[PDB]
């Protein structure tokens, strides 16, 4: 079972600094490249950098992004190679994976090589969050014709949070979108409910978040403005 | 005193075939191998038998440099203890080696619109090389049992066989320019030291 | 230079599907074989084909692959439920070293596709007294769950301040989406107009909202 397994991760405060280690497990660790490629949660894969053997002529290669922050070093004595990451920014938080240089082995060249064996990952977080109450703003329609009321609700914390219409009252039409995380933290989402356009004018319509973690109640009307 | 002439090695125009591989003497001169290292973008630099940090500290009697053009699958075959065509027919390198190998794509010099045919590479013979061994005979190999008498028949095979390196190819039939340095430390002044 | 891959690719059980990844000519034109990784749900990637043709032992031989110019091609015959994941490819370049394709998700039909229902919303004039201003784009009902979200100011791109959220399965087993364009009052008043523009299944589907819509 040839293994390579990752460990270190967790949260780390906006520009702390964390060391990543990568064990290998049954085969000759002192003869591969190894490479490091993290991907941000929902997102691509994208290559971090690669470190050489001791008998191959060079210095670790880096990612623009993070060049001058991040460093690869490795032990052979140990079977460890570490990746250490300084001034950590938000954008860093992502699931990094340790993997070998299958290829370079065999051909010697750069032009051709791949990936053959993977880690599971290590998930690092990069927050300062904390326990947040929301901003609640109504989305009044255009002439966009039916009508489409909204209400939006931005920058809270934690997860979930309880979003209704007319206290209830009116749930035919009422769609509400999954959040978005935000790299600051932060989430934010958004309630659409569709209404009669001849209805406006006599029904009312209230949106009602209920953010239970923060003891945050808030009612809003939504209303057609103008200038 | 002075930086070690590198420049006519992996800069020069042409570069021999890998069966007539060039061979230079450089010596009385200071190398830096971290400013060869970053002179240009190499595919492959590979040091055997000698840690590559303890480089610039060293010092030996002379220095060999060996050049020639072979393609990219056949790289791997630029190594001590290795077998192929190359490794036993054109270039051999010793077990106990110790020097360094750069090896650096060259598609944009070395391709012809056809095939390049003036590279040819060695494809039968009687026995293997020996290490560091030129060959540049091109008598009729004998393949039969009926003698050969140096004529050209069947059974009676040219000893060399072009390459035919063509553009659009992949990466592993791109030809590839090779240089060996090879170290030679004797009971000599050390005309080759580092910074 | 991140190599374009499709967002999706659809199939009917036991189609034969295809999947491009289009390069330059300083890594798929130059040869620099091409790798193509597969992820599951939840697991890290795993190899499927190396130089542009070889499939490592134990992989299924339903995966083949191919190199014509700066392209790569991967194909799957029979398509299975369980081929459905995440696909990559991987190129070395000459500049930027190894670089990965935008991944391609897989999907089996069990329905025919469906286009995205985009909502576009104007941003509140509550925001605009809180010193702040968010777009808010919608993408609803759209079968496969895989969409590409662009944003334009007038008719310029917009790339700062934009976040895409995941496709969540909706009650009808069709899918949506969010995304958001955050943007401070100045840049709302000095654009005339605001797009959103998504594109599902090679079409593509936008909407447009004014600072001057009193
Ligand atoms: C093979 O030849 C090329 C050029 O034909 C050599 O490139 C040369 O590299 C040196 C590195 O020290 C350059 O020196 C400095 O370059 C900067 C510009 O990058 C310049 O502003 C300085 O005044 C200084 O010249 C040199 O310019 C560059 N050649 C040219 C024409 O710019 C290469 O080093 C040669 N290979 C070997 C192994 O010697």
């Amino acid at each position: 079972e040839v293994q390579l397994v990752e460990s270190g991760g967790g949260l780390v405060q906006p520009g702390g600094s964390l060391r990543l280690s990568c064990s290998a497990s049954g085969f000759r660790f002192s003869d591969y490249w190894i490479n490091w490629v993290r991907q941000a949660p929902g997102k691509g894969l994208e290559w971090v950098g690669f470190i050489k053997t001791k008998a191959d002529f060079g210095t670790p290669a880096y990612a623009e992004s993070v060049k001058g922050r991040f460093s690869i070093s490795r032990d052979d004595s140990k079977n460890t190679v570490y990746l250490q990451m300084n001034s950590l920014k938000t954008e860093d938080t992502a699931v990094y994976y340790c993997t070998r240089d299958r290829g370079i082995l065999e051909w010697l060249i750069i032009e051709a090589g791949w990936f053959d064996v993977w880690g599971p990952g290590v998930l690092v977080t990069v927050s300062s969050a904390s326990t947040k109450g929301p901003s609640v703003f109504p989305l009044a329609p255009s002439s966009k014709s039916t009508a489409a009321l909204g209400c939006l609700v931005k920058d809270y914390f934690p997860e979930p949070v309880t979003v209704s219409w007319n206290s209830g009252a009116l749930t035919s039409g009422v769609h509400t979108f999954p959040a978005v995380l935000q790299s600051s933290g932060l989430y934010s989402l958004s309630s659409v409910v569709t209404v009669p356009s001849s209805s406006l004018g006599t029904q009312t319509y209230i949106c009602n978040v209920n953010h239970k973690p923060s003891n945050t109640k808030v009612d809003k009307r939504v209303e057609p403005k103008s200038c | 005193t002075n930086l070690c002439p590198f420049g006519e090695v992996f800069n020069a125009t042409r570069f021999a075939s890998v069966y007539a591989w060039n061979r230079k003497r450089i010596s009385n001169c200071v190398a830096d191998y971290s400013v060869l290292y970053n002179s240009a973008s190499f595919s492959t630099f590979k040091c055997y038998g000698v840690s590559p940090t303890k480089l610039n500290d060293l010092c030996f009697t002379n220095v060999y440099a060996d050049s020639f053009v072979i393609r990219g699958d056949e790289v791997r075959q630029i190594a001590p203890g290795q077998t192929g065509k190359i490794a036993d027919y054109n270039y051999k390198l010793p077990d106990d080696f110790t020097g360094c190998v750069i090896a650096w794509n060259s598609n944009n010099l070395d391709s012809k619109v056809g095939g390049n045919y003036n590279y040819l590479y060695r494809l039968f013979r009687k026995s293997n090389l020996k290490p560091f061994e030129r060959d540049i005979s091109t008598e009729i190999y004998q393949a039969g049992s009926t003698p050969c008498n140096g004529v050209e028949g069947f059974n009676c095979y040219f000893p060399l066989q072009s390459y035919g390196f063509q553009p659009t190819n992949g990466v592993g039939y791109q030809p590839y320019r090779v240089v060996v340095l090879s170290f030679e430390l004797l009971h000599a002044p050390a005309t080759v030291c580092g910074p | 230079s991140v190599l374009t891959q499709p967002p999706s690719a659809s199939g009917a059980p036991g189609q034969r599907v295809t999947i491009s990844c289009t390069g330059s000519s300083s890594n798929i034109g130059a040869g620099h074989y091409v790798s193509w990784y597969q992820q599951l749900p939840g697991t890290a990637p795993k190899l499927l084909i190396h130089e542009n043709d070889k499939r490592p032992s134990g992989v299924s031989d339903r995966f083949s692959g191919s190199r014509s110019g700066a392209s790569a091609s991967l194909t799957i015959t029979g398509l299975q439920s369980g081929d459905e994941a995440d696909y990559y490819c991987s190129v070395w370049d000459r500049s930027l070293n190894t670089l990965f394709g935008g991944g391609t998700r897989v999907t089996v039909l069990g329905q025919p596709k469906a286009a995205p229902s985009v909502t576009l919303f104007p941003p509140s004039s509550e925001e605009l007294q809180a010193n702040k201003a968010t777009l808010v784009c919608l993408i609803s009902d759209f079968y496969p769950g895989a969409v590409t979200v662009a944003w334009k100011a007038d008719s310029s791109p917009v790339k700062a301040g934009v976040e895409t959220t995941t496709p969540s399965k909706q009650s009808n087993n069709k899918y949506a989406a969010s995304s958001y364009l955050s943007l401070t009052p100045e840049q709302w008043k000095s654009h005339r107009s605001y797009s959103c523009q998504v594109t599902h299944e090679g079409s593509t589907v936008e909407k447009t909202v004014a600072p001057t819509e009193c």
